[PDB]
């Protein structure tokens, strides 16, 4: 009910202040998806108000949690205090294949845990002989980057100086990367600036180098981080269709993978929030074109599968074809078992910059409604995508405070809530089934067809959980 | 491929053929990996003496920290206070994290606002950001309190949170009354139980240091319980069992039991328990007061003697059960009551279930690591035990600290195989389990991956972590447990034993191989 | 050899090559060993459908039963009342073996005596032993209360029990006064929880048969609890706890917690708490009686509802969530008292505890073992967590029992794939394992053999124990846990999603291998 | 002192019924090392007296439990209802090499599991069938023996006419056993009708087969259940010694080497007690000498290897001495870590029917002190070697009942008290260390030099724990 949708943002606004109250009302919208721009209903990428209990996180995380510290083969010192690199430290269930510790460092906190005299006299020395000791005791890796926390640039540290200096030191790529907290208003900065560290420090490393051997086929999954093996789940679909897949950006990526992605014919791009910086880029200096896809789903990977196919010849719209009819069965089987189960179940969404829109569609193959989405740090051209894929007069929120999404909740009743750790464990106490769609609760994968009979299962096994039937006491 | 009825998830889905060879040819492909023969021959060597001696002269890089930083000491000290609201002044990024990093050990909402400072408080500071966050906090979350502690930013460039916080009551942004205590909480000075220390201490000063006129020592009978940064449920509650079970009139300063165990019955309790702001205000009152880890209240112990002037007894941590005994006894004499026949009786059980387990314990060999109170305590009471504690580290331990635990080693034949070690982290502790290898870590979950790079090395190599500290995030519910008192020495034996006899048996369950000693009977 | 400084027992030190070498030799010189080869094909063939099919096919050979005899369960229950000596009428083999297996459960005396009947009492019965035995009992070990059992042997040869108790009053061997209920115990009947229903019913009649005139239902206004054949002592405490958390007013009928459970403060007691014999004189008078394990309780049911007009109700025994509140809600029904908001918290911790571990508990498929109504309770408590009772097994359950776990099943989507076997041994359980493999088994000590059995076959095929029930002899101290209410449910959740993450991370350990899914975070 | 100990035992009888208190007045003595026989100082292997709480064992425990129970690649069925197998599965620590379920079935129970149509009919005719089912699931079996319990000879069963006609039906070794509990007074007449039915069942079977070849230097261990390993750390000195030890009666046993040993040149028996019945009747059939020995410490065992060696040839006799001096400085090395910790302790034994004396050269060779000792079930001729072994004026008792046990220890005051499961938990309360020396508390070998080392680190352990200071409040 649109009018009644907008009944609740004004009711949910009436406890701020005047000044939190007016901005926040520009970040909650009822739906209208014939709009042709969404900034016209909902304004996005904003500051959070102070003291609301925003979810959001800093460019650290979408710096080093996201972006750099999936790369395996490399080793991401977390410049600062101790704190960011603890808490920060295997969250994040980006996969790989690896001897870490050996050759693989990406589950490790490295860092310089400042101290008041690092605060005080500068933290470029220390940084200095902390690369001599990371080559010493780590030998195998294959590049260096600094994470760089808050105080970083507080303090006016020269990182780059010690990043080009010790480079041609020791003749390895050493990134400095100014992500400190403090830039910009969330994750989203983060990875335009880790982007812009890629390209300014690694990509062009093999511009002058015609050696790699060039097949018509050749992709670049770009912004999937294998949450779970994400990335594996649909790596194999692109490469049973007759693709080479070349690089994964960035989960269990390689740095070798990078700088050999100019030599790519076709960027595929999932998480546009992310990467969708560095995409541009590559079809500027190298010319290389890119389009987003959506492996979220069997409607979905069914359609990215044979657009992609699309962009290349009849041998591989052929190969295409023979997947979609290889995996038809296996879905149709997920489908007929867990569809029944699911079916006109109302599930409410709240996640970072991706994930709000592209799990829509899986979960209407299973016969669910989203009636309410939101992201931490979507910009309006990810809401411009959104209100296409979600029904009218539901419920868009941007950085949603902790106050109004209980309060959305409590009127709108879901059926399941699909959010991450800091909400997880309210909505249980409500009684309200909860998925975790940032990890995944330990599952997954949820990309592709494989991912897909996971994500089903996974949705069913808690909304139709028993416990859920146990909440009040026979006694009250 | 799936097959509908018998899905798999990551594990063992990966482990197809068709996945299997996939990642080879991505590996060869394009990964450009050293040979398996030069990484073989590198863990080989990240395991010798030779490179032991290399990591232990480090200067400059840490490597799996053993410790976090203050203001999630800080978050952690506030929960423990009725209706109140933990408010880290600073940048959200890291009120993401410390909320995060509970919710993952504890199961359970963990609720601490942002003033979001950026790009804009870095150049004028985070003034704005004060007086707009605690008028929004207060009218949209209505806690009691907000107490406030501070990011490495927000040190860093300097705010004076005295001064924003007495602008936002002058400027009307909150009542003058309402109670906002504060503390300067810097991530690079110290450890996450420092954030503590300086919370608690900042509470305890905003409602009593211009108050102390009319309070006496003793009057209220109490005696005040400081419990520092503590992640087991069962702790709070073993004290507040034990002191109700002798009859001592007691007050818990910092208190999080409730909050942090609410009941799933339909309702989100954003707050729930906790010390009230009269127990703190009537805490100078007391007969004296007891810090239950007194190695990170440092600063609160020189407030609490300096001004309420409390003669604060030398007690250890109450673990094991000499320091327990000791603890029971200096309550008894400063409250006057007697250690009742129940609690006689418990001391008995534990000490018959030492008799029952000491001939499996005797001379098993434990890595173990976490803060200096805990960690103190475990080697007492494993020096109890008859075990040997041979690597003990504590990153965030000091000179004094290693000095005294040093000499309780000293103390008894069992701790003359053991060393201390101060500001080493994990990657210095995983060579030592390869060079000097026990027969146990203790330690929290970051030691899964020492259990991962022993085994790597062979089976004979592996050392079995058994989880004690914090976080432990993979595996449910143990912060339900408890390390305290006579029940927590009780759960630390029994499962220090049955772990000891898992791994025997795991040992000896090779038929005709080893299971000639697979007892029935242990 | 040994070398002094680390000496080496059966394991490692058999491994040795001397002592190797020397076993082969003793192997291949004078064992007569079928080879290797045979072994293997033979042990292969015990794991299949075509083994299975013959292993059910027994009817007079029985292989590692799950139950013991009557006498154990009438001494268990002889126990738990006060200052009484459980004593065994026959021969005195029995008796070493009651107490060594209680020694071994509970490690603590267990005290027990028998009057030694030999081939001259099988020739003239055991008259002689009694009236002597019950003289020098009394006078050597001070009970105030002597409760005969019987033995096989006593059985078979029709030992008038009541007669012979009878003349060694008459003559004078004990006052006529002193109590020494009795009851037939023969061990080729039922199992050990017949013995306790049979020793428990002759208690209550010696105190309350021929004095019923002037006994008033409800005059005391208690509840009387029977707790059945119980070697969990956190069962007996949570269920006195639960009650006096209600402020009801009860009897515990046989309470051997004390005596099970004495400190070690240098004096051994032979008695501690129990039962009075005022309390059994007086049940009577309550307002009704509870029996918290009534599918061996048929005899005491019959009894109390006969002779002391008792409206026993119909409870499960109080296992998991449902139940749990069924037995607080007859106990409030029966009592007046209301549920107290203490224990509503409580039972809301459970439930915040199912929704944290559900994702890891679904769908996981277990075979389990037990008595009755300790296997029905875990039955119903897996449904409710959502779990799959594949296998479930009770040597020494009945037709009426398989019955009502069956509808049980039939009630929940999680029981379509359970089946319920009575009268089958663990032998039989083991072919199940195998050709139906489930991911753990719950049960107790005899299981590591099976697993053992299901390891040899590849790693792929090993069924973890998971130890609950009785005996458990090859871990320590888990007999102070608890089953019953939502303390045990707790506990029991607990262990179960502790052990699939325990196992997980032992299958993900591998490095390059299988620790992509070796996450920090479960 | 003498009186003291005298007067002590009067003092204890004071609590008895007059029956009771002269039967328990033979059983109890102050030692004497002078007298030439036992039975004038102490009376042995009689009933219990009723009601006493005896820790006596029964026949089956004799025979089932100890002698026949260990022998590894035999079934043996426990006959009669199902308490008597379950109680004692795997509680003895018979150790062995085998495939268990397979080709070894020492850990499992089979068992008749006697129901009431079973005692009112006979259970012969379930016995053969039982049987049959046996042969089926088990056909690796290499014979079976029926362990009788109390009820088959009390209600008539001939289990032996069921051995012989199945045994001939199926041509396999079944050997029909009456150990029921009600024969005998203890488990001491369950050795004797074991050892009877090896000689009449097993023991004769090659007395014609003249196929294996005998050694002058072929011995049989008889006596050793191979607790925790002992008589692997046996064999291995005596075949270092040059000998070939052909048979293990019973620990680790196999029957064929049992059918094996009428072929060896010298028997060497341990366990007096359990195996001199069957030596004496090797010696009367086939002229095959036997000699007690003694493997408990260095002193002991290097006695018992010099006069084993000097029964055979020069060359015996010269590995002895090199077995001797290759062990001489591990088990020095013992004594010099040990001795000092455990000089002087006073210890108080109870146990079976061997190792109240044979383990009393082991305390004293890290000078311990046996201030008493007694035995379940010895014989006149067990406690004749006990008088010489023990001290002048300590103490000595058959048969010890519960309470005097416990009073003898409250005045004695030993420092340790070596006894068993059932005697465990009352000692420890009282806070005296105890070690069980029949299971060794899980630990062992005992027996020959590599047990010496572990039975010395288990008595410091446990005497001299840090527990045993703790059991006093320090309030009192
Ligand atoms: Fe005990
Ligand atoms: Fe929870
Ligand atoms: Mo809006
Ligand atoms: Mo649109
Ligand atoms: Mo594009
Ligand atoms: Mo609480
Ligand atoms: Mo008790
Ligand atoms: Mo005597
Ligand atoms: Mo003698
Ligand atoms: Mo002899
Ligand atoms: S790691
Ligand atoms: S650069
Ligand atoms: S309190
Ligand atoms: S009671
Ligand atoms: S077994
Ligand atoms: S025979």
């Amino acid at each position: 009910s649109r009018e009644e949708v907008e009944s609740l943002i004004q009711e949910v606004l009436e406890v701020y202040p005047e000044k939190a109250r007016k901005d926040r009302n520009k970040h909650l919208a009822v739906n209208d998806p014939a709009v042709t721009q969404s900034k016209k209903c909902i304004i996005s990428n904003k500051k959070s108000q102070p003291g609301l209990m925003t979810i959001r996180g800093c460019a650290y995380a979408g710096s080093k949690g996201v972006v750099w510290g999936p790369i395996k083969d490399m080793i991401h010192i977390s410049h600062g205090p101790v704190g960011c690199g603890q808490y920060s430290r295997a969250g994040r269930r980006n996969y790989y294949i690896g001897t870490t510790g050996v050759n693989a460092f990406v589950t490790m906190n490295f860092t310089s845990d400042f101290q008041e005299k690092d605060i005080v006299f500068g933290g470029d020395k220390k940084l200095a002989k902390l690369i001599d000791e990371v080559e010493t005791l780590f030998p195998l890796n294959k590049g260096i980057s600094v994470q760089s926390e808050c105080p970083i640039g507080l303090i006016g540290d020269d990182i780059e100086s010690v990043s080009k200096v010790k480079g041609a030191e020791l003749s390895k790529t050493i990134v400095p990367v100014r992500c400190e907290g403090f830039r910009g208003v969330s994750q989203s900065l983060g990875h335009h600036i880790a982007n812009d560290a890629v390209r300014d420090w690694v990509l062009g490393k093999r511009d002058e180098d015609t050696t790699f051997a060039s097949t018509p086929y050749d992709v670049a999954i770009i912004g999937d981080y294998n949450i779970g093996g994400d990335a594996w789940s649909s790596r194999i679909l692109l490469e049973e269709m007759g693709l080479r897949c070349v690089a994964q950006w960035s989960g269990d990526g390689s740095i070798s993978e990078i700088e050999l992605t100019p030599k790519v014919k076709l960027n595929l791009v999932h998480c546009y929030r992310s990467m969708n910086y560095i995409s541009r880029h590559m079809e500027e200096k190298y010319g290389i074109p890119w389009m987003e896809y959506n492996f979220f789903g069997p409607t979905k990977t069914i359609e990215s599968l044979r657009a992609i196919a699309a962009k290349f010849d009849e041998s591989i719209q052929k190969k295409c074809e023979e997947v979609i009819a290889k995996y038809k069965p296996e879905w149709e089987a997920v489908v007929a078992k867990y569809r029944p189960r699911l079916e006109g179940k109302r599930v409410m969404l709240y996640i970072g910059g991706l994930r709000p829109r592209h799990v829509i569609g899986a979960y209407e193959d299973l016969g669910m409604e989203v009636v309410g989405t939101g992201y931490e740090f979507a910009h309006n051209d990810d809401y411009d995508r959104t209100m296409k894929e979600m029904g009218d007069s539901t419920l868009l929120y941007d950085d949603v405070t902790g106050y109004e999404f209980e309060e959305f909740v409590k009127r709108i009743k879901p059926d399941l809530i699909g959010s991450g750790i800091k909400e997880k464990f309210i909505f249980q106490k409500m009684g309200i089934p909860f998925r975790e769609m940032h990890s995944w609760d330990y599952s997954g994968p949820y990309h592709g067809f494989d991912g897909f009979a996971i994500f089903a299962r996974d949705m069913d096994m808690t909304l139709n959980n028993p416990c859920w039937k146990k909440l009040q006491a026979p006694w009250e | 491929s799936q097959q509908v009825d018998k899905i798999k998830a990551s594990y063992p889905l990966f482990l197809d053929q068709d996945y299997k060879d996939m990642l080879a040819k991505k590996r060869d492909g394009f990964e450009e990996k050293y040979p398996q023969d030069k990484i073989d021959e590198v863990f080989q060597w990240t395991t010798t003496k030779e490179y032991q001696e290399l990591n232990f002269q480090r200067e400059a890089l840490t490597v799996n920290p053993a410790k976090a930083c203050q203001p999630l000491g800080a978050v952690l000290c506030a929960l423990g206070f009725e209706k109140t609201m933990p408010y880290v002044h600073g940048s959200q990024g890291c009120v993401a994290y410390f909320r995060s990093y509970f919710n993952r050990h504890f199961r359970e909402p963990v609720s601490c606002v942002s003033d979001s400072m950026t790009e804009d408080a870095a150049v004028f500071g985070g003034q704005q950001n004060m007086k707009d966050g605690l008028q929004n906090c207060k009218a949209t979350y209505k806690p009691d309190m907000i107490a406030v502690s501070t990011t490495c930013m927000a040190e860093v460039i300097g705010d004076d949170l005295n001064a924003f916080i007495n602008n936002s009551k002058k400027e009307g942004f909150i009542p003058d009354e309402f109670p906002v205590p504060f503390a300067h909480t810097p991530s690079f000075v110290g450890s996450h139980v420092t954030g503590w220390d300086n919370m608690f201490e900042g509470i305890a000063r905003y409602f009593t240091l211009k108050s102390m006129d009319d309070k006496v020592v003793g009057s209220n009978k109490k005696i005040n319980i400081v419990p520092g940064f503590e992640t087991y449920l069962g702790n709070f509650r073993v004290i507040k069992r034990m002191l109700s079970e002798m009859g001592v009139g007691y007050s818990l300063l910092s208190d999080p039991e409730e909050v942090l165990d609410t009941p799933a019955d339909g309702q989100f309790r954003m707050y729930a328990g906790g010390t009230t702001q009269e127990e703190m205000k009537d805490a100078p009152n007391a007969l004296n007061t007891v810090l239950l880890q007194p190695w990170h209240l440092e600063k609160t112990k020189k407030f609490v003697e300096g001004t309420w002037k409390h003669e604060v007894p030398k007690l250890n941590i109450p673990m094991g059960l000499d320091w327990t005994d000791e603890f029971l006894m200096k309550v008894s004499e400063i409250s006057g009551q007697p250690i009742p026949a129940s609690l006689t009786k418990e001391r008995g059980r534990l000490v018959d279930m030492m008799t029952d387990s000491h001939t499996w314990l005797h001379g098993k060999r434990f890595a173990l690591w976490g803060d200096p109170d805990f960690v103190m305590g475990l080697v007492k009471f494993l020096l109890e035990l008859g075990c040997e504690p041979v690597h003990i580290l504590c990153h965030n331990g000091n000179k004094r600290w290693k000095k005294a635990v040093d000499a309780i080693l000293a103390a008894s034949p069992y701790g003359k195989n053991a060393t201390v070690y101060i500001g080493k982290d994990l990657w210095h502790l995983r060579s030592l389990v390869f060079t000097d290898k026990p027969d146990f870590m203790i330690g929290n979950s970051y030691g899964k991956f020492i259990q991962r790079d022993t085994l790597h090395k062979g089976k004979e190599f592996e050392v079995p972590l058994i989880r004690i500290g914090f976080p432990i995030f993979d595996r449910h519910h143990l912060h339900r447990s408890t390390t305290l008192g006579y029940e927590g020495a009780m759960q630390i034996l029994t499962t220090l034993v049955n772990s000891i006899l898992e791994r025997l048996d795991e040992e000896t369950r090779g038929m005709q191989a080893t299971d000639y000693n697979h007892d029935l009977v242990r």
